[PDB]
């Protein structure tokens, strides 16, 4: 559902098809992971464990929410007294002694399930975010020569931090294609330095011991303890510099360091009441509507600061006799004896209220600059209260219309067209329900994917004849065999209907 | 001739005017490097 | 039926029928239909409030409690922050209410020592509940007619 | 109105030509053709 949504209302319309193939090639990886989750001691135990806490991933999440909506409520009984049981934050329970302790046992739990959320994410979702990136390096070298012909961007960050992985002899760890290093050597090859690309893509002894793996296959030596040196430390630094950039493993970090800290003031456990608005499918929508128009919100709060600066300069150069702070005589606390003192009357008691610096600055009935005060107040009232606090309504009240539109193009362009060809609902309605047929037995997303898993499973010598063609064209990447404009009914529409 | 035909890709322009015989006809011609070079500068692009 | 028989006991319970009008008048149903249609998005946004003013309550109780007051009579009676749950019911009856913010009901802070911690605490409150949340509750109504 | 007026362009310069006036349709009887009709046939620039 999510993939279909974000390919019709962004920049597709030509290259959408390669995205669909890219969609297939990582659901391929996702289904393999799910199958795998459904000293000998160490081994067995490690596995069974990491695999209960990677299927029970969503339950442990909601439980954290319930446990914090609890502990937060047990805090609304704190009280303060100058005489103890300096001021003492003792607990004013509902007479019964059963609250001072339970708050001591629902804190330690809130810091165990928090540990599983981290361990759990590190095995359910991390393998995929590596696959989606290890795939790009191979494709941007085989067909573009990113690190052979040119320089990546000379400015980007995720285009040169990955220069640290090509040299290690373990580059293809997840992307299936454990040869993404020999068949680039042959395409560029002669035109570039054959003897120098033999080492800049790691893989030493290539120019000498190329066909060395010709005799036979040896056996690896088992062992333990000493195996802790076979760590390609350089590759680990690279992946451990990628996961710390993902927006997910840093909203999981700030859960852990709020709870451990809470063990120091027990009030920091308040920040979780603030995850609600990050779950409840509905709440995300509302907040999404607020954040979507968000530069237009920050810069319009900006334009304010400056409008009240021009009102401050006019007040300071003329009207400062009208400001006051006391009835006690001798004129104390005149709020305009300095600039910057004056600019912080115009925001705390300025843009606030609902009438204007007009209600906090004496009255001006006794002539001498009178009709310069009424004109100064009325133009202020319209130009900040009525307009600028109506724009901050408009940028919100409009955003719901745009987000509910964008969610009514899909549901009306995935019900009036195909998604492989591009024909209409019309043509295919010359007979009893045909559009409901064209996308249940003819074209039909699914069917096209399960092909890409038939070809892989079957042996090579037996591919029929209309498969060896669509498997010598997924390898090279020349997607032309998709119909994209023609249909079996359309071509043979007289030879027999 | 996949060298000549590839090297002279960004140098020939194809036009589809209609005239004389009341029929569609194609036109081919040549454009210099400087002629195209003074087209992708940001000032002209925003004017487009 | 059970409002009328009951009315035979206090004759004021007969008020509930003035409330069927909005269930007839073909027009009135339309308006009210527009309100009720976006109705989970309304209940959960009143929700999101309760929690925002909880974060402002925890920050008030842990720092600013000397600025709250209730009398000129000396000996400091009625300090409205001496308990949580008492403090959380100043922030709704005299809190989200009015049109300026707990800023107009909590002494003034001109005499230094945590001053620019009060002005930053009030301005961010004014925008984050009055200007935004009471505009979202309006946007969910104006859009429903569309 | 203003974000409307800015969503007629981006939907009428992606569903029509600008020299002729034909649709995105007709030109989609083959592999990508509308992306061709405005890269080698009609194509603003070339005419200038
Ligand atoms: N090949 C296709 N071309 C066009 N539309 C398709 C194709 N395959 C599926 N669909 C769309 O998906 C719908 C039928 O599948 P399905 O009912 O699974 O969609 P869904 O309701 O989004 O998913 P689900 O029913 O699993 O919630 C139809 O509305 C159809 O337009
Ligand atoms: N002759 C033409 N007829 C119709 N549309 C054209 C024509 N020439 C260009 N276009 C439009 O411009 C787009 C392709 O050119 P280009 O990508 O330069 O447009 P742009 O994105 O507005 O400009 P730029 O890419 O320089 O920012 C297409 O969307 C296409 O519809
Ligand atoms: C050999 N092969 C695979 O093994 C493969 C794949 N996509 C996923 N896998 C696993 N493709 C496209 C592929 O060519
Ligand atoms: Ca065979
Ligand atoms: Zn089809
Ligand atoms: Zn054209």
């Amino acid at each position: 559902r999510q993939f279909i949504f974000d390919v019709v209302n962004e920049g597709g319309e030509a290259e959408k098809m390669e995205l669909f193939v890219s969609f297939c090639e990582d659901t391929i990886f996702e289904m393999q992971i799910a199958a795998q989750i459904s000293w000998g001691e160490l081994e067995v135990q490690r596995v069974k464990f990491l695999n209960y806490l990677s299927r029970n991933f969503y339950t442990l999440k909601y439980l954290a929410l319930f446990l914090a909506f609890a502990i937060n409520f047990i805090l609304l009984f704190y009280k303060v007294s100058d005489s103890p049981p300096n001021m003492v934050y003792y607990f004013l329970e509902e007479s019964t002694g059963y609250m001072e302790p339970a708050l001591w046992c629902l804190s330690l739990l809130h810091t165990l399930v928090a540990f599983l959320m981290i361990i759990g994410y590190n095995c359910l979702k991390v393998p995929l975010v590596i696959f989606k990136r290890e795939k790009e390096l191979a494709r941007k070298l085989e067909f573009d020569g990113l690190y052979i012909t040119e320089q990546p961007g000379d400015d980007d960050v995720k285009g040169q931090w990955d220069r640290l992985v090509l040299n290690t002899p373990s580059f293809p760890s997840n992307y299936w294609d454990k040869f993404v290093k020999r068949k680039v050597l042959d395409k560029h090859g002669d035109i570039f330095g054959r003897e120098r690309i033999a080492e800049l893509l790691g893989m030493d002894l290539a120019s000498l011991e190329i066909t060395a793996h010709n005799e036979r296959k040896p056996d690896p030596p088992p062992g333990l303890l000493t195996w802790l040196m076979s760590i390609d430390v350089k590759y680990q630094i690279w992946k451990f510099g990628v996961i710390f950039t993902d927006n997910s493993f840093l909203y999981s970090g700030w859960y852990m360091v709020m709870s451990l800290l809470g063990h120091y003031n027990n009030f920091f456990f308040a920040a979780h009441l603030l995850d609600i608005a990050m779950e409840v499918k509905t709440l995300r929508t509302i907040l999404s509507s607020v954040t979507h128009n968000g530069k237009q919100l920050v810069m319009t709060v900006g334009l304010l600061a400056v409008v009240v600066y021009l009102y401050t300069v006019v007040a300071f150069n003329f009207f400062r006799k009208f400001y006051n702070k006391s009835e006690d005589e001798d004129e104390p606390d005149m709020k305009c004896d300095d600039m910057m003192t004056c600019y912080l009357f115009h925001m705390y008691v300025g843009v606030r209220a609902g009438g204007g610096i007009g209600d906090e600055i004496e009255d001006p009935a006794g002539d001498e600059y009178e009709l310069y005060r009424v004109v100064f107040d009325i133009t202020f009232f319209f130009f900040v209260i009525v307009i600028l606090l109506a724009i901050i309504q408009g940028l919100i009240i409009d955003a719901f219309g745009e987000l509910r539109d964008q969610q009514e193009q899909v549901k009306e362009d995935m019900e009036t067209k195909c998604f492989i060809c591009g024909i209409g609902s019309d043509y295919f309605d010359t007979t009893p329900h045909g559009f409901e047929t064209h996308t249940l037995e003819e074209h039909n997303l699914a069917n096209y994917m399960f092909f890409l898993m038939y070809l892989i499973n079957k042996d090579e010598t037996e591919h029929t004849g209309q498969e060896s063609y669509v498997w010598k064209m997924y390898q090279e990447r020349c997607w032309d065999f998709f119909p994209a404009g023609d249909c079996f009914r359309k071509q043979y529409e007289d030879q027999l209907s | 001739a996949e060298s000549i035909l590839e090297y002279f890709r960004p140098y020939l322009g194809r036009i589809e005017i209609m005239g004389a015989s009341r029929r569609i006809e194609r036109i081919y011609f040549e454009i210099s490097e400087t002629n195209r070079a003074q087209w992708e500068m940001p000032q002209v692009k925003e004017s487009k």
